[PDB]
């Protein structure tokens, strides 16, 4: 059921027009939940990790043993990812690798009706806050995330075709 | 409980303004902690940021008044001046006499929050049902009296209904010595000197949210 | 099993208890109980004479050509300008002859139990009690502890700073 | 959850190994017992877990890792990187190799035959249980983590047989021709 359920907040409701949530059964619709949970917390990121790597915030010393910091102060945020080198990008993916594996291997999957993905570290004892107020941060975290997939569709839009984003193509990125 | 605890004492500040929250921090998770330590923490800031609120402008008038005359460090000793700002009276405290100043206070931070003891009484409540509370205990060492918001005891002498004209109070007291902080203390850094304000720490002080001027950094 | 009900110094900075066994180490090394207590309370010694034994060695120093203050200038080299001398191979000897006639005696004694752990008979100013007894036992492990820590804060900021007494 | 999910839920002894010693009177102790087979599984299964990673960090360039600690000697392959070594660093490579031989000889000698079923200890109890664990979780992880352990280690012989396979055999394991 698309009533009771985080994510549907007042200028919308239920936002299904072309029946998405009724496609599967109820196994189905858990899936897109915590994808759309997972879309928003990569693009969250992503998004602020695009304002700030282009505003010079500069981390001091050295990234690696010959490649330290430049790649700021140098090509876009949508650039310094080949410049970061090998072994570098490989820790970030493996760090990742295995935060995708208690986020599978709790003891009931989400999809059985079980949690959505937490914290690997750290994990503070959790929403054991008032479910009331639960539930009004659930709405500002996908709402976010909404906000931040088109955003960082857009930060990508205007680095391939300048001039698709109108008061957005007068900037240096 | 934790939402009807403060319209309690809400309507008491002021029944004018009452209960003020647009921002909607009270009721809500920290580090994920929940509503009991939530408001209580909340009421607790309130007024350690108040409690130092008062004594910051008391301290603040008597340093623009009569600077304190004898030897301050053991050699040259001359003590940074009278009429000089106490913005940069500070800065001219020796770069010992900082750290002394700095780690008495973490000694009565680090006082502040325990909980009580598995094997002896030592410490108070923090935040779980806690009120926002004083030390209360000042024995628990090899020490003499310098108890701590008590010299000279004698607050022994009141009850429940004249104990809220005393907590509250201080809370619209507090809250008005914070804003006369930061109503003079922006008025240094800029021009603008809120009403009128003239005869001043005259340039800005520099930094004043540095605790060392010079010495050691970090780059 | 249960070291906490078997010895002493489960206490804190207070003296409430503490209970500090976080990797159960005293119940997957349940016989080696009385080796972990001798051996802290040998570290404990060491450190606490070391502490001091270092950096009140910035003040004064014996009379001698090595040892007032001539080819040695800080506290902190003292080893290895004086290991070929002979002095660091003197005390070397006599600390190892120590540890190799009485204290593996002493502590093949313990194991049989033969032997209060951490005792080598220095009964002179002892309260002579229990709940006294502990209580400068405690009072012995709760230095101790500090003191190994210490040394190792000192140690280390005297290599990287050169400094005097604050280091 | 049993060990046994991907034979069929049955235990996999083709070929019998494990019934041998007791089929016939005519070797007396000449094959060994279930204890002994036991201890053998779980130690080529630790020790190739431990070896695959070490020639997968080593190997530099590809997909590989090449990380090195300082001061090590530099050497491309797995295959000469011991007696470059042990011929360098002849007091890490004999403390290492102490090391080895103590704790080896330690597991047999404080247990009776493991050869015969006598030897009074679970096959694998080494007493490297430092982290406490096992006193702190219950006894269905405790277990679960045990055959973790084994099929881990059965990974890992697999992978070193191909490891041995792909330098004897130039086109044994295709699908590393192409990995490198
Ligand atoms: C706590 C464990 C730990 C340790 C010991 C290291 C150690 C190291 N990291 Mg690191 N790293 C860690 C955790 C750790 N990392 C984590 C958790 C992340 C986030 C996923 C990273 C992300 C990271 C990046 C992005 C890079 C390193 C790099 C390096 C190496 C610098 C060598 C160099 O300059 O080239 C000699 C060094 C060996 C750098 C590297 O190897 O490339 C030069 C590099 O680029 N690390
Ligand atoms: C009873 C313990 C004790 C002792 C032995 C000292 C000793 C000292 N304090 Mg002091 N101090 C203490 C407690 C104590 N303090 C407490 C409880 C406070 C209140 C927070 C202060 C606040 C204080 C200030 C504000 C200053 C000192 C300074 C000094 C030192 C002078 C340094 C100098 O000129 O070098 C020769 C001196 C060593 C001064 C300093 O470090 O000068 C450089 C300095 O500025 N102290
Ligand atoms: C008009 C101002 C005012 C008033 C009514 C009070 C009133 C009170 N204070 Mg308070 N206090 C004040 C200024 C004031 N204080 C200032 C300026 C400081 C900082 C120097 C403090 C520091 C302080 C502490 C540290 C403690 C109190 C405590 C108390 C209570 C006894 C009582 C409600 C005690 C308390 O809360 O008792 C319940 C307590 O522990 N106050
Ligand atoms: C470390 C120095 C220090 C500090 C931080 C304070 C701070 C405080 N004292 Mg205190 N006091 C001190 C030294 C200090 N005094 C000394 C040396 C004297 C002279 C002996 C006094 C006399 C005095 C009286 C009567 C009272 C304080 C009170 C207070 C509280 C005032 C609000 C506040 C927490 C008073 C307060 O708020 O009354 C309840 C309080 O009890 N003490
Ligand atoms: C309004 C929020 C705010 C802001 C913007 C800052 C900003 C800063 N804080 Mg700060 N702080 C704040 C609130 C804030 N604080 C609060 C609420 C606390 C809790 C009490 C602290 C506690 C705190 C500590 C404990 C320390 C800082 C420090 C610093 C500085 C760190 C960067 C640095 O080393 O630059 C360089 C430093 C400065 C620009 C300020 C001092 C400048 C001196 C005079 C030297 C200037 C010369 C040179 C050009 C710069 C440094 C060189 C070096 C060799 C000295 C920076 C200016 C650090 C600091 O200033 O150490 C030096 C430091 O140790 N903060
Ligand atoms: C862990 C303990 C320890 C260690 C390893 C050292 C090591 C060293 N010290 Mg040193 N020292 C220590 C404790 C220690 N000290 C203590 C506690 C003091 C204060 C009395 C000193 C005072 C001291 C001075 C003044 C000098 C040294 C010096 C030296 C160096 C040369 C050896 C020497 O002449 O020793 C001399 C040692 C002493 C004079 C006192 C040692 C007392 C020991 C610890 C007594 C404990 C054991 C004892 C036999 C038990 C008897 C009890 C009885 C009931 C049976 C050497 C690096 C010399 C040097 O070259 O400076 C760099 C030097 O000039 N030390
Ligand atoms: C790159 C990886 C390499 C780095 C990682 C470190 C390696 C992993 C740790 C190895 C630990 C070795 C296993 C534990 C053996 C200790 C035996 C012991 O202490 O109790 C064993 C004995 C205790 O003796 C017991 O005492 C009891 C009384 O409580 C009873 O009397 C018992 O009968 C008696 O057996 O302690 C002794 O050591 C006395 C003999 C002295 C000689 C022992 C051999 C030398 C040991 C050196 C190795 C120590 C390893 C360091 C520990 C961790 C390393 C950081
Ligand atoms: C809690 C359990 C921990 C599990 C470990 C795994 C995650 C570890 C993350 C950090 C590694 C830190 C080790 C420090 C090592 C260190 O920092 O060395 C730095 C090293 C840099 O090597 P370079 O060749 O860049 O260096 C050459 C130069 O340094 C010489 O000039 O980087 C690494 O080798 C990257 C490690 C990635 C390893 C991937 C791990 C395994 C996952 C594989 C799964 C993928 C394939 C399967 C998909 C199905
Ligand atoms: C076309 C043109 O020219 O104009 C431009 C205009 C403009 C405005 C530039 C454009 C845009 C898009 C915008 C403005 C996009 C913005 C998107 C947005 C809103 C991105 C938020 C991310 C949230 C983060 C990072 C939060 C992390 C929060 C983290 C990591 C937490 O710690 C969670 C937290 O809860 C815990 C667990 C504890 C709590 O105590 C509270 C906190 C927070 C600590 C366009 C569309 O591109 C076009
Ligand atoms: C959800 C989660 O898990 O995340 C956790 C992480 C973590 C770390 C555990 C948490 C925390 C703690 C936090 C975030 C604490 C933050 C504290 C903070 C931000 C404290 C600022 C003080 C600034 C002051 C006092 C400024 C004075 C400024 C003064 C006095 C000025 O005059 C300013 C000045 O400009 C003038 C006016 C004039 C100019 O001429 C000169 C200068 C520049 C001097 C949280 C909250 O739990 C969240
Ligand atoms: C990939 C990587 O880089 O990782 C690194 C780090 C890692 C994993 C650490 C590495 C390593 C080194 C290793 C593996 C070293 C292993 C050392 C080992 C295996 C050391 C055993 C000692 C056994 C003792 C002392 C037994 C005492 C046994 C005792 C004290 C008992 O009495 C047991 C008793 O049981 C009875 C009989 C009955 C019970 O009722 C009561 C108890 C329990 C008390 C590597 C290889 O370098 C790789």
């Amino acid at each position: 059921k698309v009533d009771e359920m985080p994510g549907a907040t007042a200028p919308l409701g239920k936002f299904d027009p072309l029946n998405l949530a009724t496609l599967g059964s109820e196994s189905t619709l858990a899936w897109f939940r915590a994808a759309e949970l997972k879309h928003s917390r990569v693009a969250m990121l992503a998004t602020t990790g695009y304002l700030v790597q282009a505003a010079g915030i500069h981390f001091p010393g050295m990234l690696s043993s010959d490649v330290s910091f430049e790649s700021l102060s140098a090509m876009k945020p949508l650039d310094a990812w080949d410049a970061v080198p090998e072994g570098g990008k490989n820790q970030i993916y493996f760090t990742i690798f295995l935060a995708e594996f208690i986020t599978e291997c709790k003891g009931t999957h989400y999809t059985k009706g079980g949690p959505l993905p937490t914290i690997v570290f750290p994990p503070i004892d959790f929403s054991t806050v008032n479910p009331e107020q639960l539930k009004t941060r659930q709405n500002r975290e996908l709402n976010n995330g909404r906000l931040a997939m088109i955003a960082i569709m857009s930060f990508v839009a205007a680095a391939n075709i300048p001039g698709s984003v109108p008061a957005l193509a007068g900037n240096p990125m | 409980s934790a939402k009807a605890e403060l319209e309690a004492i809400a309507k008491k500040a002021n029944p004018t303004l009452g209960y003020y929250d647009p921002l909607s921090l009270a009721d809500k998770d920290f580090w994920g902690k929940g509503n009991d330590a939530t408001i209580a923490f909340l009421r607790q800031s309130e007024i350690k940021h108040g409690r130092i609120a008062m004594f910051a402008f008391v301290g603040y008038i008597v340093q623009s008044n009569f600077v304190f005359p004898w030897a301050q460090t053991l050699a040259g000793a001359p003590h940074p001046s009278a009429d000089l700002s106490p913005e940069a009276q500070w800065d001219a405290v020796p770069l010992g006499a900082k750290w002394q100043i700095f780690a008495v206070i973490s000694a009565l931070e680090l006082w502040d929050e325990c909980g009580g003891g598995g094997a002896l009484p030592h410490y108070t409540k923090g935040r779980k049902p806690g009120q926002y509370p004083p030390f209360t205990l000042f024995r628990d060492n090899v020490h003499f009296v310098l108890d701590l918001y008590d010299p000279f005891g004698f607050n022994k002498n009141m009850s429940e209904e004249t104990k809220e004209r005393r907590l509250v109070s201080e809370l619209n007291n507090g809250r008005l010595a914070m804003l006369g902080i930061f109503g003079f203390l922006c008025a240094d850094t800029i021009p603008g000197s809120v009403p009128l304000l003239k005869d001043i720490a005259i340039p800005y002080s520099g930094q004043v949210m540095q605790p060392f001027e010079g010495q050691f950094s970090y780059f | 099993g249960s070291v906490f009900d078997n010895y002493v110094g489960a206490k804190d900075f207070r003296g409430a208890q503490f209970k500090f066994d976080p990797l159960k180490l005293s119940e997957t090394y349940e016989p080696f109980q009385g080796w972990f207590r001798e051996s802290e309370l040998r570290h404990g010694r060491t450190a606490m004479l070391a502490v001091v034994g270092y950096i009140a060695t910035d003040f004064v120093r014996i009379p001698g050509e090595m040892y007032s203050f001539e080819a040695i200038p800080k506290s902190a080299d003292a080893h290895d300008a004086l290991v070929a001398s002979g002095p660091m191979s003197q005390l070397l000897l006599w600390i190892g002859l120590f540890d190799l006639v009485v204290t593996a005696p002493a502590v093949q004694a313990m194991g049989q139990g033969e032997r209060e752990p951490g005792d080598f008979g220095w009964k002179w100013f002892a309260p002579s009690s229990k709940d006294a007894f502990d209580k400068k036992r405690e009072a012995e492990l709760l230095n101790g502890r500090l003191a190994m820590f210490a040394i190792g804060g000192i140690a280390t900021q005297s290599v990287l700073s050169g400094h005097g007494f604050p280091y | 959850a049993t060990g046994f999910e991907e034979v069929g839920g049955k235990p996999w002894d083709p070929l019998s190994l494990g019934k041998l010693e007791d089929a016939n009177d005519t070797f007396p102790n000449m094959f060994p017992k279930s204890q002994y087979l036991q201890e053998s599984e779980i130690k080529h299964g630790r020790m190739s877990m431990l070896a695959w990673t070490g020639v997968w960090a080593t190997h530099v360039g590809g997909m590989g890792l090449g990380m090195h600690i300082p001061g090590m000697p530099v050497e491309s392959d797995w295959t000469k990187a011991l007696g470059v070594f042990a011929a360098e660093q002849p007091a890490l490579f004999g403390a290492i190799l102490l090391f080895i031989s103590i704790a080896e000889g330690e597991s047999v000698g404080h247990s009776g035959d493991n050869w015969r079923n006598m030897s009074t200890k679970e096959p694998g109890n080494l007493g490297f249980d430092w982290m406490g664990l096992t006193r702190k979780l219950s006894e269905e992880q405790v277990a679960r983590y045990k055959i973790v352990e084994l099929k881990n280690g059965r990974a890992a012989m697999i992978a070193m047989a191909s490891l041995f396979a792909m330098e004897a055999i130039p086109g044994s394991v295709p699908i590393m021709n192409v990995f490198n």
